[PDB]
RNA sequence: CUAAGAAAUUCACGGCGGGCUUGAUGUCCGCGUCUACCUGAUUCACUGCCGUAUAGGCAG
C-alpha cells in the first residue's frame, strides 16, 4: 500500500507464551498477521488518537525459544503443555495442545498521518510504547522490561531524510540498533520460479511440492546436499476463501453481529530469515494487509521487498 | 428476553510472568542482582517398590522376585548451592485494567447489561475487597509454592514501576502474613490501593515482586514441573523435567497466577481448606474434588446468569467472586 | 518375569530392561495403560 | 597409495596423511574396523 | 481488534558389585624477513609563604 512517512522502532519486546502453532502444517515463530494484527489493534487504541496511521510491521526477533521437548529415541519434538483445571466432577479435562514460545522481537512499524507535525516524535513513540506495554502480541503477554539495567527506548526515525546520505546514515544507525535479530520477509517470488522449475522438472506439480521441497534438506547422488539460498521458512501466508460471504446477523455463534463472517482456511507461503542489514532500506520489510473481499485471499506479505 | 451471549470470553488481568529463581546468601539480600541462577541438573533415582498392590502381586515370591528389580529413573533436581541459603524468585506482574469489558461479547444488549452490572459493582463498592486479597497473596509469598513450607524467612519485596525507575517500595515478612487470614495493614492497603488503581484503571500498573526464603545450605527448591505427554517409546527417558527458561530454573506463569488467584474464602463447603483459586465450579486441582457445584445456586455461570439477566444480584461475597472471575478470564459460551 | 511395572499411585509405567537388572522409566498412566501396553507387547518379556 | 594402514600385531589404524608424507594415528581396531573404514572413506586416496 | 479470548504436572525413591589395556618404533633433508619513522600533545595543576581559617591573597 501507502509508503511510510516515518518508521518507529519498538523496541526488544519480550513475550513470554506466544502461540507456537503458526498453522496446522507449521511451527515454530508466530504467523506474520499475529503482528500486523497486533499493528491494527495499536492503530485501533491509540491511532485514532494520535492522528496517525500505524501501518505494515518488520520482524526482527531477537531471540526465540519455543517451550518444546525432544523426546527419548526420536527425531521430532513434542510441545510442553499447561495443566488445565478439572472439570465439575474433578475428571481431568482432555488436553487440547497448545504449543508456547518466548520471542524477544522488535516491531519496525510504519507510521504516516497528519499526527507526526502536531506532537514530537519521543511523544508518540512514548504513547504507542505504553499502548504496548499493556497488549499481547501472539496470545502471549509483553514483558514490559521493570528493574533490569535501563529500558530501551524508542525512536522515531522520520523517513523524509533531508539527503539520501541523511536517510541512508540514519538507516544504518536503526539498523545497527536492531541488529542482533534475524529480519522476516515474504518471498513468494522465489517460490513461484521454484514451482516453475520443478514444473519443467517433473510436470503437474503442486507449489505444495515446492514448499516442501524448499523446506526439507534433499540429498542428491553424484553425495551432496542440495544448497538454499538463505533460511527458507514456510509461513501462513493468509486466508482463502471457502464459503461465501455471511451477513453480519446471520451466522450462528460469531463474535459481533455486527461484522460479515466467511469460514475460511490457510494460504501457506514462504519467507525468508535475513539479517537486517541486508535489504539497504527500512522502508521495506514491512508486513501490510491485502484483503480483496470479492474473491476471497484475505493474505499478508511483504511488499515493496525487491 | 436479554439471553446470555454466546461468545463470552475475559482477557486475563492481573498477568505475572515466569518466577526466575536465582540464589544467594541471606544478609546480603539488597546486593542481590548478580546472584547466581538456581540450574537445573539430572540425578539418578533408583527405588523399591512402594505403592499398593492389586491383590494379585501380594505372593511374597512375587513380591521378592519384584524388590530384586528396582525401578531407575533420571529425575531432573535443582538445588540451591552448598554456600547458598537464600532462594530469590523474582517476577514482574501485569495489573492491567478494564476489568469488567469483554473480550468478545456477542449480544450488545447484554455487552451493555454486563458492562452495566460491572460498573454498578465498582461504584458501589471498588476493587477494595479483592486487590486486598492479591496484595496478600502477592505479600505472604505464596507464590513460593512448596518453596515456603520449610522456611526459616521468607521476605517479599514489591516495587512499584513507572517509567524506568521505581516509584514506590515495599517490603513484608511473608511468615507473619498468614495463609488464610486475609487481615489488615498500612502498607497492605496501600498495595491493595494500587492494584484497584490498576484494575480500574485504562492503563496497566506494573509491580516487580522478589522473595527471598531462608532454605538452608544446598537445599532443594521446587521450579515448576513440565508436563508432557508422550515422553518416549522403547527407550529410557526423564519422569521429571523441570521448567527452566534460559539455563534457570522458574516458576510457570501459570502456577504464579493460580497463586494469585487463591482468594475464593466463600464457598460454601467448609473452610478446612482455606481460600481456593478463583475458577468457574471452583476446583482445587490437588483435592480432585470441585467446590461451588452447579447442584447449589453457587457456581460462577448461575451467578453471572442472576446477577445479569434476571438482576438477582447475589451476596456481596459472592459477587466478589464472580468479579474475581471476570478478572481471572475465560472463555464461556453456548452452542 | 513381567515386562511392564506401573507403579500405581505415582501413575508412572516402569518397562522391564535386561542389560542392567531393573526397570526403566516407559511412560506415564494407570492401569489402563498397562493393559494396552499389555496388550501390544505382550508382558512376561 | 592406500588410504588406511593397519598395524596388525598392535590393534592401531594409520590413516595417510598428505600433508607431511607420512601416516598418522587415527583410531585402534584390527582387520574389520579397516575394512569398515575402506567401505565408508574409500580406500586409495 | 493478534488460530483471538482461559489454564497448578505432582506426591515418593540406595545404581553398586568386580577388573593387568599391552608388546615394538630414525621425523628429516633445505632456507636472506627486509625497508622508513619527532612520543609530544602547555601532559610536572608543583613547592612554599601571609592569614585562626578550609575564607581569601601572595611568591617562583
Amino acid at each position: 500500500v501507502t509508503d511510510p512517512e516515518a518508521l518507529l522502532l519498538l523496541p526488544r519486546l519480550s513475550i513470554q507464551n506466544a502461540n507456537a502453532i503458526s498453522s496446522p502444517l507449521t511451527w515454530g515463530f508466530p504467523s506474520p498477521g499475529a503482528f500486523t494484527g497486533f499493528v491494527h489493534a495499536l492503530q485501533r487504541r491509540v491511532g485514532i488518537s494520535l492522528d496517525i496511521e500505524l501501518d505494515g510491521v518488520g520482524i526482527v526477533c531477537h531471540r526465540f525459544e519455543a517451550q518444546i521437548s525432544q523426546p527419548a529415541g526420536k527425531r521430532t519434538k513434542v510441545f510442553n503443555l499447561t495443566r488445565n483445571p478439572l472439570n465439575r466432577d474433578g475428571s481431568t479435562a482432555a488436553i487440547v495442545e497448545e504449543g508456547r514460545a518466548h520471542l524477544e522481537v522488535s516491531l519496525l512499524l510504519g507510521v504516516h498521518g497528519d499526527g507526526l507535525d502536531d506532537h514530537p516524535a519521543q511523544e508518540i513513540a512514548r504513547q504507542v510504547q505504553e499502548q504496548a506495554g499493556a497488549m499481547r502480541l501472539a496470545g502471549g503477554s509483553i514483558l514490559p522490561w521493570c528493574n533490569e539495567r535501563f529500558p530501551a527506548p524508542n525512536a522515531e526515525l522520520l523517513m523524509l531524510g533531508g539527503s539520501d546520505e541523511q536517510r541512508r546514515k540514519n538507516q544504518r544507525r536503526l539498523t545497527r540498533r536492531l541488529l542482533p535479530g534475524f529480519a522476516l520477509v515474504s518471498r513468494e517470488a522465489l517460490l513461484q520460479q521454484h514451482l516453475e522449475t520443478l514444473r519443467t522438472t517433473l510436470p503437474e506439480a503442486t507449489t505444495l511440492d515446492a514448499l516442501l521441497d524448499l523446506c526439507r534438506i534433499n540429498f542428491e547422488p553424484p553425495w551432496q546436499v542440495r544448497d538454499k539460498p538463505g533460511w527458507l521458512v514456510p509461513i501462513p501466508a493468509g486466508y482463502n476463501a471457502l464459503s461465501p460471504l455471511y451477513l453480519p446477523g446471520e451466522v450462528r455463534n460469531a463474535r459481533d453481529r455486527e461484522t460479515p463472517l466467511r469460514f475460511v482456511e490457510n494460504l501457506f507461503g514462504l519467507g525468508e530469515w535475513l539479517s537486517p542489514h541486508r535489504v539497504a532500506a527500512l522502508s521495506d520489510l514491512l508486513w501490510y494487509h491485502h484483503a480483496e473481499p470479492d474473491k476471497g485471499l484475505y493474505r499478508w506479505s511483504t511488499p515493496r521487498f525487491v | 428476553i436479554l439471553s446470555t451471549a454466546s461468545v463470552l470470553a475475559f482477557e486475563r488481568k492481573l498477568d505475572p510472568s515466569d518466577a526466575l529463581m536465582s540464589a544467594g546468601a541471606w544478609a546480603q539480600r539488597d546486593a542481590s542482582q548478580e546472584w547466581p541462577a538456581v540450574t537445573v541438573r539430572e540425578k539418578s533415582v533408583r527405588g523399591t517398590i512402594s505403592n499398593r498392590l492389586k491383590t494379585k502381586d501380594r505372593d511374597p515370591a512375587k513380591l521378592d522376585a519384584s524388590i530384586q528389580s528396582p525401578n531407575l529413573q533420571t529425575v531432573d533436581v535443582a538445588n540451591l548451592p552448598s554456600d547458598a541459603d537464600t532462594l530469590k524468585v523474582r517476577f514482574t506482574l501485569r495489573v492491567l485494567g478494564g476489568a469488567g469489558t469483554p473480550s468478545a461479547c456477542n449480544d450488545a444488549a447484554y455487552r451493555d447489561k454486563l458492562l452495566q452490572t460491572v460498573a454498578t459493582y465498582v461504584n458501589d463498592q471498588g476493587f477494595a475487597e479483592l486487590a486486598r486479597r492479591y496484595a496478600h497473596n502477592l505479600a505472604n509469598a505464596r507464590f513460593l509454592w512448596r518453596n515456603r513450607v520449610g522456611a526459616e524467612a521468607v521476605e517479599v519485596r514489591i516495587n512499584h514501576i513507572r517509567q524506568g525507575e521505581v516509584a514506590r517500595a515495599w517490603r513484608f515478612d511473608a511468615l507473619a502474613i498468614g495463609l488464610r487470614d486475609f487481615k489488615a495493614d498500612a502498607e497492605l492497603d496501600a498495595l491493595a490501593e494500587l492494584i484497584a488503581s490498576g484494575l480500574s484503571g485504562s492503563g496497566h500498573v506494573l509491580l516487580e515482586v522478589v522473595a527471598f526464603a531462608r532454605i538452608g545450605d544446598g537445599q532443594e527448591v521446587f521450579p515448576s514441573q513440565e508436563l508432557i505427554l508422550d515422553k518416549g517409546d522403547k527407550k529410557g527417558q526423564k519422569s521429571k523435567t523441570l521448567y527452566s527458561v534460559r539455563d534457570a530454573a522458574a516458576i510457570h506463569s501459570q502456577k504464579i497466577g493460580n497463586a494469585l488467584r487463591t482468594i475464593d474464602t466463600w464457598y460454601p463447603d467448609e473452610d478446612g481448606l482455606g481460600p481456593i483459586a478463583v475458577e468457574p465450579y471452583g476446583s482445587v486441582t490437588s483435592q480432585g474434588k470441585a467446590y461451588r457445584q452447579p447442584k447449589q445456586k453457587l457456581d460462577f455461570y448461575t451467578l453471572l446468569d442472576n446477577w445479569v439477566l434476571r438482576d438477582e444480584a447475589p451476596a456481596v461475597e459472592q459477587q466478589h467472586y464472580v468479579i474475581a472471575n471476570l478478572i481471572r478470564g475465560g472463555v464461556f459460551g453456548e452452542a | 518375569i513381567e515386562k511392564f511395572r506401573c507403579s500405581h499411585g505415582y501413575n508412572e509405567i516402569y518397562k522391564y530392561s535386561p542389560d542392567h537388572e531393573a526397570y526403566l522409566f516407559y511412560c506415564k498412566g494407570g492401569q489402563g495403560q498397562l493393559n494396552k501396553l499389555i496388550a501390544e507387547n505382550g508382558r512376561f518379556m
